[PDB]
């Protein structure tokens, strides 16, 4: 229990997901699009993928997971979902999170949010948002999701498991517009693209 | 976590139990409670409720109180049960951040 | 909106067109003649393609955007229409203009006009024309177009945007002959092959 | 960012508003108004009205103001309805540039 392996590629995938919703235009999955690059070196986890118009970059505080892989997808009305995959939970501990998105393309510019969000679901952990640009309508985190994340459940060999105990799940959220709650649903069109 | 049964065609009360740790008020805070399909029920814009969005069969049929944070759905029938949440949120000049949200679940006799 | 991402090569695309009026003689398009050179470094954004018989070099002072692309085709009674595609507009400051068009192909010459243009359709920005050589008989500048600039709409993965408000459009022209306003029509026999 | 609306069949005014901070004169200067199509309507070449390009049915049927840069057009129809330009021209010794450009709209009864 007390160490990952540090393996090459994994074969054993879990869940954490998250969605952006963007005001300039995306029309549908470009099949190669995203490039991401993970590590763990400094004892705590990060990712940072480049797709569409941003470039997103998360972080785990006091993890012991590292990002395997993850998905990104399109659906309607100018939202991105990304699905992200880490290897094991060796433990509960509701960490923190912090999350940077950088539009790279169509609204550029300096930060304009850099404020922390309570998620008093359980009132345990809290992520620290920051948007450089203008290009964000809302931004939903779920980690330690309950749904079907599998996209075409599964991939030819891996194996993917997700959690099942409402008490671990946290929903992190803020928006600007009004009343967009939900910000999108996963079974429709999305493409679910692998993220690489 | 909630989970709240009631006899044929009886009343429901769904809570949503906010702690309040900053001891805010309601005209700073709105409030949503939605159903499973994401269709919204009631809705209380800086403590003046608002019914811009309820479908028509929601319509009046919701009632709301202060003290006790529960809305209050008469008129039940057997195919509304299901999943219900109470999503609060903080509107800050710069934005609005979630800082509530509680899933009640509620069934009918069958 | 501070800031303009710097990329590679651009999604997202605007409009700015323009048309010479040569009176050397000119038949249909060659679909490869055209050839671009842009540049933002100095805080200006610049111009320079070189295509049927003469080159034009447009500036921008004080912009926020950087072409993206161009397009040029040939149309009846030896005109040449160039339209720009530049980025993206951050605001509406009304910039000026310069631009030289200097013929490099049976009219060669040193400098025969290099006076300013007013433009008192709104009157807030001045473009300043030179001309080298005798190959040019109209010249006519629209700044922020509300026609359909979009030739073939469009390319298979870029997106287009245009103008709508009548308050930004300008134009700038200048002509030899007698009465040659409207110098020439968009859709026609116009083959517009992308400029590079 | 100027709409004419007419009674049917009435008479119709094509003004330009050359704000003229030069203070020129009409000598110096050409104007010609033109219809969606670009055919031409009217022109004052240095100061005396030309007919030289005038499509018949637009023949007489103007006429010009000095002081007011009006353009007074009789025998309004159902199908004159469109767009209209004001493009004036500055002739110096080189060239003529595009000094003053004003578009206009007129509708009738239908
Ligand atoms: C400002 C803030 O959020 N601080 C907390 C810190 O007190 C806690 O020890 C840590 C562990 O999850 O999470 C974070
Ligand atoms: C000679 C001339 O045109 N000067 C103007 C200048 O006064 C103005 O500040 C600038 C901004 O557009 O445009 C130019
Ligand atoms: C990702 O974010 C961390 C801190 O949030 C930062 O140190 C790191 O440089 C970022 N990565 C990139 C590629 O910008
Ligand atoms: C392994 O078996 C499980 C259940 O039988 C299945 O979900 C998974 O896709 C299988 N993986 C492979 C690589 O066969
Ligand atoms: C384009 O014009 C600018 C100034 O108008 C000049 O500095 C530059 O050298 C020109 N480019 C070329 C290729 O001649
Ligand atoms: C994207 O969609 C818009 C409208 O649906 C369309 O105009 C554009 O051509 C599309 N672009 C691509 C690459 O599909």
């Amino acid at each position: 229990t007390i160490c990952p392996p540090r393996q090459d590629y994994r074969y054993w995938y879990f869940a954490a997901e998250l969605t952006i919703g963007v005001n300039y235009d995306i029309n549908s999955t470009i099949m190669g699009e995203c490039h991401m690059s993970e590590s763990y070196i400094d004892r705590n986890a990060n990712i940072v993928l480049t797709g569409y118009g941003l470039e997103i970059n998360m972080t785990i505080m006091d993890t012991d997971q590292r990002f395997v892989a993850a998905a990104e997808g399109v659906g309607k009305d100018n939202k991105l979902s990304v699905l992200l995959f880490t290897t094991q939970r060796l433990d509960k501990v509701h960490h923190n999170i912090s999350v940077t998105i950088t539009c790279m393309e169509m609204n550029c510019g300096t930060t304009k949010y850099d404020s922390d969000l309570p998620e008093s679901i359980h009132h345990k952990s809290s992520c620290d948002i920051t948007i450089n640009g203008s290009c964000v309508t809302c931004v939903n985190l779920e980690t330690d999701p309950t749904k079907i994340n599998p996209h075409y459940l599964h991939p030819k060999d891996k194996y993917l498991y997700r959690n099942s105990e409402y008490g671990m799940r946290g929903s992190y959220g803020v928006t600007f517009m009004d009343e967009l709650n939900q910000c999108f649903l996963d079974i429709k069109e999305v493409s679910y693209d692998i993220c690489y | 976590m909630l989970k709240i049964q009631a006899y044929f065609n009886e009343t429901a009360d769904l809570p949503c139990q906010f702690a309040n740790s900053q001891n805010q008020s309601l005209s700073e805070l709105v409030v949503f409670w939605q159903d499973q399909e994401n269709l919204v029920l009631n809705e209380v814009y800086l403590g003046k409720e608002k019914f811009d969005s309820v479908h028509s069969k929601y319509m009046g049929r919701t009632s709301f109180d202060s003290d006790s944070w529960t809305l209050r759905l008469h008129n039940l029938q057997i195919k509304d049960k299901g999943l219900y949440q109470c999503i609060i949120h903080h509107k800050k000049p710069t934005g609005m951040i979630r800082i509530h949200q509680m899933n009640s679940e509620l069934s009918v006799l069958a």
